[PDB]
């Protein structure tokens, strides 16, 4: 026979090896395939669709779960009083967790990109207000009121017909991926924080609710991506499944 | 290689470059897939688009 | 627009860096060229100024009469991946059957190779380093004995499920690469890129990985660069019930395709620590030998 | 004509009449970042004049028996003018420098200092003496701001490596006979485009006498070391509030 | 309320530098995601037993028994595939036998 | 299947084997590099920089270290007395030792070149003297004075302005290349002996000091060239590294 | 070979010859590098460059 | 399993069979089984004549 | 992988057999061949003196 | 190290005996008037 020499690796079965393998079914021709709407191609497609962020990610009982999916505003005493706030990290535990954004980001161990919330208000059509959403970035602890969140990026937002708005988290990083940040020293990746405060007041009408909802969608801007493949930190199942 | 065409992709708008030894072509490799993206099948399914600059609700 | 003058003569904005050198072709070591007496005023090779930091330019030629010489020395094994890419020891995994470590049968490994001196002292000759890897592994009973025991190698990225037993869910390894072998098949092998969301590594990292007050009880992660924490290797032997034979993996790993970036002093104390360069203070000692008098060999 | 040289950025001019050249660490002038080194997607700020010029920040006696001092950038300036100011309300920096150390004598001092930059200069501790203690050096050790710090033990360079092969980093020599400075011009260092002037130290500067200071009774005894920098090319980006550390 | 998501873009919230970005999209195809091989059945042939004691067994082709490989599919509704199938056989040891 | 025959060799690992093995993270793409300053590309590029030579490699305590980094001069009683000697074997336990050239030797069987040795004067201003620095080709006893020291190859060095001189200890071996010399049959290989000595005498007026110092600083000329990669004789490591 | 161009010296100042059967580059041989060489960007980076023959302090 | 090494003029030879040189990071090792078929390998002409 | 059959004579080793071997010291070159008086190519120029 | 924030030169002892300082035209206003304590103060230079 022809001369050759096994090296190491023989043997071997790696699961992610991109080899031939010999077919079962010789001379076997598939059902063909029929137009069948909605095909995805890259998961990067469904990234950037928005999805709800659980801000309010407080309330555990089964009967109040629905409760994740939105937060309130209402009548102040115009102090600039601070509304909510939340970590950027879109693939750290938290409010990201409920998106689908933050849960295709589990398979990947890096990603790197700009991120948007949209948030839509809710109130009655008679109520009005202005209000600061911030975005601040590595290095900025919680900031202790509107005039220090108000030094970095942000948006004032003013209630009208166009029932939302946008705040892009810009990617403002010093790698060119970040890793998924956690607690300790990989806090290195973290993206930053997100406050919302009251710029003037929520303002309303005799006979309006005093209180009112925000529902908050996000997802990734077009310049995002992920790379090296992994698993999920999840793992739903508990005993075998039967 | 003239192969049977039994690949789960034969007719796909994305052309693959792969490697395979035998008659079937479904024994073939995974390769590379092509990199098209249509995010606005899914984020953007809006019948009359709107601009970025203008309101979306005039 | 722009109108103010100090404005459209300013260099601010320039991103290319100019430089002061440039690369030549040199696979010989240089020729010497024929040289006679030279009997000058004013031309001085032998004296220079080391002051200015730069390393004497005098040559064989100007110092002594030389003959010609057609120099086809060879400078290929001088490369870096000449130097590097060859396969050491940087890390060892038991798995014992009786013990105080990883009696279950499985074991997770942290990804760094500084716990190795020859290796070690290699890499840190640079201060970033860009590369592929091929990583080889090699499995025996202490002995060195080769057993028909099945075992499975497990990449686990940062942020993915550490098995925490034999029998863990995080084996089904649907997404992390995973490799099965026999210890009685050769050893098995594959090739890593480079994965650092940094452009390079880096052996020395003067700082902090976060922000806030560094008191003292903190002062363990000076130094600590998650930019090249690659994650945990974990390993197991396949089954339910316990394995029937006590195992050890050695790793080999071969660096090709290398860069690398502001080459420094080389280790001269023993290594203590993989995670610093800390150096036992009570025997400080000369790089080199020594002797007794300076006028004697 | 190479002994006597001018440097001036800024609001700052420095001369000198016994230099010993100018040395451009690693063959290289600083440079702003370009456009696909780039990651970060906000508009950069650049100051210019008002961070890029001299400041002399300490001064230090050089004695018989010194042992040598380093210091940390851009440690040395984060709570220094303007450059300071835009270090701390920014998240990302990157820059260059101009480093100038000053020692000047008579002709009948003698000594040489060796002025030397080691980027990524990490400091190790002698680990409790038997170097079965995994001791770790604190904060003020690791970046002593202004001030700097005095090896402990300069052979090994306070982390386990020869001072006797630093001499493979950019350095000049001050040679009191010959001449009484050292310039070097350093470009940004680093294996990302920015980086945090405050939890990241791109380099350190060594200065450390490896021929001992020596005169005559009734020659001036004081001897000063003072050092001088400017940053060049200083971006900043991710602005906020202002933060120490 | 449109059901269409946010078009704004970096460029129109903030001042922004260019940026040329050659980050890849490669990693995030559908081949890239879904081939890697995981566990999707177990099959046990013992001795003694209660399951399949008597040297054979049958295993109904349904991978959804495990909750990774399951997870990663459920994501769509429709696929189609060819795929590789591997089977790795030992003792509950993990021992290798002459079998 | 095609008809194969293994041949010795099969089934090994050679650490020094350059071949292909599975990748297994499919279609990753690194993170770009950036420019960085200081690449190197080849290590005889740093063995052409000058690094400190432990001429005085006498002193062993802690703190008397930094002493090894430089030797002395003072004024003497013109008998062309002797200064210092030294081997110029670079990869030999010594002086060389303390040099990168000396180190990165260490990594390599043979080497073959030229050398070269600049002493650099840091005596005061006022200071003037001339040294001869002497080169003995292998065969040649270390020299018992200065007459016959001055028969082989040197350098008559005067104290000036130029604050250094350069020895150049050029390539004079009957073989094409010299493997490591040591005691024993190997100092077949050995480069030679280089001694200083006062050709006048150290020279000071009233009011400067009588004992000044000399740093040596050593490199490898242009044609030096080292081949047969191997180990190094240092082992940096006395139990395991935690 | 139509390959992914993933090798971490994808973009050198010096070209390599390897080999290689897999859809990755960084699968390849170390192959052979360039003999360039560039001592001066450590040996002599100077503003100011002097000669041999000179004296470097004039 | 054995390992062998080749450990040139100036290297450290092994003085155990655990001795911190058989990490063999620069010296070419080989590791093989009795069981498998003869080790095998080229070497160059190493002379410095 | 590749469609392959073991034929008989895998494994052995021939002691005459001329075939490739992997080289211990990669991009390794031999100190160069200066001229040397006397060189034979051939045993029977030695048989005809 | 406060006076070093402001428009400074390093001078240097040697062979050139001399150095200048250059006070450039910094002010508020086209003309200075002479300065003097108060109001006038307006017109200061500075000090060196
Ligand atoms: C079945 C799957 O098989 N998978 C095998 C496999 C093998 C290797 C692997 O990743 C290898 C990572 C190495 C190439 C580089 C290690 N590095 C970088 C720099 N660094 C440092 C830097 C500074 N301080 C310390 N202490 C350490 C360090 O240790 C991943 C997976
Ligand atoms: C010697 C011969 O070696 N032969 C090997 C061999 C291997 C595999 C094989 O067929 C593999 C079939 C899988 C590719 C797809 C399995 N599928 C399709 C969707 N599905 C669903 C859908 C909805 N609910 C549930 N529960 C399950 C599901 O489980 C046939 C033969
Ligand atoms: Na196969
Ligand atoms: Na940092
Ligand atoms: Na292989
Ligand atoms: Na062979």
């Amino acid at each position: 026979g022809f001369p050759t020499e096994l090296k190491p690796g023989t043997n071997q079965f790696l699961t992610t090896d991109d080899g031939v393998s010999a077919p079962i079914l010789p001379n076997f021709h598939p059902t063909p395939c029929i137009h069948i709407p909605g095909e995805v191609r890259n998961l990067l497609e469904l990234c950037q669709v928005e999805t709800i962020l659980e801000v309010n990610n407080v309330p555990t009982n089964a009967t109040s779960l629905m409760e994740r999916l939105r937060f309130p505003v209402s009548a102040q005493a115009g102090k600039g009083e601070l509304c909510a706030v939340f970590r950027a990290d879109p693939g750290r535990n938290g409010p990201w967790q409920s998106t689908l954004l933050g849960q295709l980001c589990g398979y990947y161990t890096q990603w790197s990109g700009s991120l948007e919330v949209t948030f839509m208000f809710t109130g009655s059509f008679m109520a009005t207000g202005k209000m600061l959403i911030a975005y601040t970035p590595p290095g900025g602890p919680l900031p202790k009121d509107r005039a220090t969140a108000m030094l970095g990026t942000h948006v004032i937002w003013d209630f009208g017909l166009q029932s939302s708005v946008t705040l892009v988290i810009p990617w403002i990083s010093n790698t060119h991926y970040r890793a998924h940040a956690r607690d300790g020293v990989f806090d290195y990746y973290t993206t930053g924080l997100v406050s919302i405060w009251y710029q003037t007041n929520y303002v309303v009408p005799i006979g309006a609710p005093n209180t009112a909802y925000i529902i908050a969608l996000a997802a990734a801007q077009k310049n995002f991506t992920m790379k090296l493949c992994k698993d999920a930190s999840d793992i739903l199942q508990t005993g075998t499944i039967q | 290689s003239h192969e049977n065409s039994n690949s789960a992709t034969e007719g796909s708008t994305i052309n693959y470059t792969t490697i395979n030894y035998y008659k079937d072509s479904y024994a073939a490799t995974a390769g590379k897939q092509s990199l098209k993206q249509d995010p606005d099948k899914f984020a953007n399914p809006v019948k009359d688009i709107f601009t970025e600059m203008a309101a979306p609700l005039k | 627009g722009d109108r103010v003058a100090d404005v459209i003569e300013s260099s601010i904005g320039d991103s290319v860096s100019r430089a002061l050198t440039h690369a030549l072709p040199a696979p010989t070591g240089q020729n010497t060229q024929v040289s006679s007496h030279r009997l000058d005023t004013g031309k001085v090779p032998a004296l220079q100024a080391a002051e200015i930091g730069a390393s004497s330019n005098a040559s064989d030629e100007s110092m002594i009469e030389t003959r010609c010489v057609l120099n086809s020395h060879s400078t290929a094994e001088t490369t870096l991946d000449s130097f590097f890419s060859r396969a050491g020891l940087v890390g060892e995994i038991d798995l014992p059957l009786e013990g105080t470590t990883n009696p279950n049968g499985y074991a997770n490994w942290d990804i760094d190779i500084t716990g190795y001196a020859q290796m070690r002292r290699k890499v840190e000759l640079f201060t970033y380093m860009r590369f592929d890897a091929e990583f080889t592994f090699v499995a025996c009973t202490p002995t060195g004995e080769v057993v028909p025991q099945l075992l499975q190698y497990m990449f686990v990225p940062p942020g993915a499920p550490k098995p925490d037993s034999r029998e863990s869910l995080a084996w089904q390894t649907a997404t992390n690469p995973s490799v099965f072998v026999k210890l009685s098949d050769p050893p098995a092998q594959v090739s890593v890129p480079f994965m650092s969301p940094a452009s390079a590594y880096q052996w020395f990292y003067d700082g902090y990985p976060t922000f806030g007050e560094h008191k003292q009880e903190k002062d363990l992660e000076y130094g600590a660069c998650p930019n090249n924490m690659m994650g945990t290797f974990s390993v197991r032997t396949v089954g339910t019930s316990k394995s029937k034979y006590p195992l050890v993996v050695r790793i080999y790993m071969r660096m090709k395709h290398v860069r690398a970036w502001i080459p420094r002093p080389m280790r001269n104390q023993n290594y203590l620590f993989k995670a610093n360069p800390n150096y036992a203070g009570n025997s400080i000692k000369p790089t080199g030998a020594s002797r007794t008098a300076i006028t004697t060999l | 004509s190479d002994r006597v040289a001018q440097l001036t950025i800024g609001n700052s001019t420095i001369t000198t009449q016994e230099a010993a050249n100018i040395i451009v660490g690693y063959g290289e002038w600083p440079s702003y970042c370009s456009d696909s080194d780039a990651t970060a997607v906000d508009k950069p700020t650049r100051p210019d004049v008002s961070v890029n010029r001299f400041y002399t920040l300490d001064t230090k006696l050089w004695e018989k028996s010194s042992k040598g001092w380093y210091w940390k950038f851009p440690d040395v300036l984060t709570e220094t003018g303007v450059f300071g100011q835009n270090a701390q309300f920014h998240y990302l920096y990157r820059s260059g420098f101009c480093i100038h150390v000053q020692c000047n004598a008579s002709k009948f001092h003698q000594g040489a200092l060796l002025v030397a930059v080691l980027p990524e200069y990490v400091i190790g501790t002698v680990a409790g003496g038997t170097g079965t203690e995994d001791t770790h050096p604190p904060y003020k050790q690791t970046q002593p701001g202004a001030d700097g710090f005095e090896l402990q033990h300069p052979y090994v360079l306070d982390a386990g490596i020869p001072i006797s092969q630093l001499t493979v980093c950019p350095h000049q020599w001050i040679n009191l006979r010959t001449n009484n400075c050292a310039t070097i011009i350093v470009p940004y260092i680093n294996a990302l485009p920015f980086d945090s002037a405050l939890n990241h130290c791109n380099f350190g500067l060594l200065v450390v006498p490896i021929s001992p200071l020596d005169y005559d009774q009734g020659a001036t005894p004081v001897i000063p070391i003072t050092i001088t920098l400017a940053p060049m090319c200083s971006e900043f980006a991710g602005l906020r509030q202002a933060v120490t550390q």
